[PDB]
């Protein structure tokens, strides 16, 4: 039941409303999924 | 109300409540049985509803001890105190005639391991009312059996949180505060056992840690705290490093500040420099390298770093080392890093044609000659030595001479193939500084 | 996944520790071999 | 919905009391595109977005 | 599945912020009562040497 290579497959944008205690937990798993980027915010300031 | 002591109601404390409300039963034919009076079956009438009737309940209460009509009876009781519809009308039922609160002890101290809570609920309730203390009944309720035990009762945490929260409620009033110590000998342990196992296992972690933290709001108990139990205080800066929730960590460091404040004067430096000698400095510092999202909890961190930096004024106090030579064991404390921290101390060390040089060489050769290199606190006497004479020695070379002729040269030596890992170590340095200067 | 935790902490300070730790013994070491070419010469003579 | 199954499996393994919670916004910004290919077919698709 | 996730997010959001926030606040003032108290003591030491 998920997409396949006939087009580009169905995108989404999504809300994080992580907690601010589990933040690292919450960001190790998300990115230990290997499926969400993440879109670049607040890049208006330098590094 | 004065209060609600809802306490979020997390699982059975509210689950019980609602289950008993749904077994609900009229109980007319109870009168018909004669069971409960014509005054006591309205009371249960008006209760199948989801002032002066406070009177017929308990007065049915005690008199009628089927302890199902008294189960039932519990369970309304405590819904109404709980709704606001009624409830200020509720808590003024002992804020108007507080004389029959104790008589309410006397039928909340009842009941099965389930209905205790239950009616525990409303006792607290009505003890927590600004209206009255009465700390009498609060002894009484610390001295119960049954609430002790399901407190200690750690194993079904889903009902000890019961318990727990409703202590902490309960010891909010400062009144409270000093009979709840007094019989805290028998309720703080199964608290520190909590605290020291790690939505119902984190509330009854930050719940308790509150109850331990309001507690020790008096240094007078925070001494015996401190003293009695000093293990549970020590961990607890481990149990502030592993905590996820912020709650906790910010409990967990007010707790450990209020205990190191400068109040309680019987220790107000003594535990402060006890926790410093039980790795409690790197913890703090690490947690100074955090970004924990409380302004309160971070200026609390910083509060106790600079009360440890403060404290770690024992390694620069010379008096300090000569106190530890005069003990028969030093220990790992920032005294141990006194010369490399501060190098003033080598000219003591010097004088008196190498007086602390031969004092810690007669204690290596105590330590060696005794053996014993596998005891714990001889290792670590033993390795302290060895790296206190390392940095004395590196820091003045005409110190081998002195060493050499007390026989250290070649004891060092010795010592460089010692069963400990740590002690073999600091041997291997301690030598390796001593060659590298002789060899000059 | 075992995520690491306050053990990232304690993987900096056990790293911090290696580096002061090894730093000594290398400087131990180094010193140590100029000590003996020095006196590999000095024995080697008379 | 298997990426708020794991992180909510995650939030009960982590015992962190508060529910964790996930929106769609109005996506007027342009999303990126994806391909779930297998080992199949990945070097041709990689050869055909070079 | 609307009703059910904007159900879920103010559940989430009442556990995370309301009842978070009464906690800390209550912690807040039983702890700045206690501070209250002991500032008292100060106050109430000082006046009491100068009475003596």
């Amino acid at each position: 039941k998920e997409e396949a290579i006939f087009r580009s497959a169905e995108m989404a944008l999504v809300q994080f409303y992580i907690p601010q205690e589990i933040s690292r937990d919450s960001a190790y798993t998300l990115g230990q999924l290997g499926l969400v980027q993440f879109r670049d915010l607040n890049s208006k300031v330098r590094a | 109300m004065g209060a609600t002591k809802i306490l979020m109601d997390s699982t059975h404390f509210n689950e019980i409540r609602s289950i008993i409300r749904s077994r609900s039963v009229a109980w007319d034919a109870l009168a018909r049985s004669e069971e409960l009076s014509e005054i006591d079956a309205s009371t249960a009438k008006a209760l199948e509803s989801i002032g002066k009737t406070l009177i017929p309940l308990i007065h049915l209460l005690s008199t009628s001890d089927n302890e199902d009509c008294k189960k039932s009876v519990q369970n309304l009781i405590a819904e109404l105190l709980s709704s606001d519809k009624y409830g200020d009308d509720t808590v003024k039922f002992f804020q108007e005639d507080p004389k029959q609160l104790e008589q309410l002890f006397d039928v909340s101290l009842k009941g099965d391991f389930q209905t205790v809570l239950i009616s525990g609920f409303n006792v607290v309730s009505l003890l927590v009312q600004n209206g009255l203390h009465n700390v009498k009944l609060v002894e009484k309720l610390l001295k119960n059996n049954n609430l002790i035990n399901i407190l200690q009762n750690i194993e079904q945490m889903d009902t000890c949180y019961v318990c727990i929260r409703l202590l902490q409620e309960l010891a909010v009033i400062p009144e409270y505060r000093d009979v709840i110590w007094l019989h805290e000998k028998k309720f703080m342990p199964t608290l520190f056992k909590i605290l020291q196992r790690a939505h119902l296992g984190i509330q009854l972690q930050y719940h308790s840690l509150l109850l331990i933290w309001l507690l020790t709001f008096n240094p007078v108990f925070a001494n015996e705290l401190v003293q009695k139990y000093l293990s549970d205080f020590l961990d607890l800066l481990k149990l502030v490093k592993i905590t996820i929730k912020e709650k906790v960590s910010r409990l967990c460091i007010s707790i450990i500040l209020q205990c190191c404040s400068t109040r309680v004067k019987q220790h107000k430096k003594v535990i402060k420099q006890l926790l410093l000698l039980g790795n409690a400095l790197p913890t703090v510092q690490s947690l100074s390298e955090r970004k924990y999202s409380d302004e309160e909890l971070r200026q609390d961190i910083s509060n106790l770093k600079e009360i440890l930096e403060n404290e770690y004024q024992e390694l620069t106090s010379f008096d300090e080392y000569v106190a530890e030579l005069d003990s028969k064991l030093l220990c790992w404390s920032p005294p141990h890093v006194d010369n490399g921290f501060w190098s003033d101390n080598i000219d003591e060390f010097k004088k008196d044609n190498y007086k602390i040089f031969r004092q810690l060489i007669e204690l290596l050769q105590a330590k060696v000659r005794n053996g014993d290199v596998n005891a714990k606190q001889e290792k670590i006497i033993i390795q302290v030595a060895l790296n206190d004479i390392t940095h004395v020695v590196e820091l003045l070379p005409e110190s081998i001479d002195v060493l050499d002729k007390t026989g250290g040269k070649a004891d060092i030596m010795e010592l460089l193939n010692h069963s400990d890992s740590r002690v073999k170590y600091e041997a291997l340095k301690a030598t390796q500084a001593i060659i590298g200067y002789t060899f000059k | 996944v075992p995520p690491s935790g306050s053990v990232i902490d304690d993987y900096v300070r056990n790293a911090s520790y290696l580096e002061e730790r090894l730093i000594q013994m290398e400087d131990a070491t180094d010193q140590i071999e100029v000590q003996k070419n020095d006196l590999e010469q000095y024995r080697f003579i008379l | 919905a298997t990426l708020q199954a794991r992180l909510g499996e995650m939030i009960a393994r982590l015992g962190i009391d508060v529910p964790s919670i996930i929106q769609v916004l109005d996506t007027n910004h342009t999303p990126p595109t994806f391909h779930r290919t297998n080992k199949f077919t990945a070097g041709f698709q990689s050869i055909c977005d070079c | 599945l609307t009703p059910n996730q904007v159900n879920d997010e103010l559940n989430k959001m009442q556990a995370f912020i309301r009842k978070e926030a009464e906690e800390k606040a209550k912690e807040i003032q039983l702890k700045a009562d206690q501070e209250y108290e002991i500032e008292k003591t100060n106050i109430v030491r000082n006046e009491t040497n100068n009475i003596d």
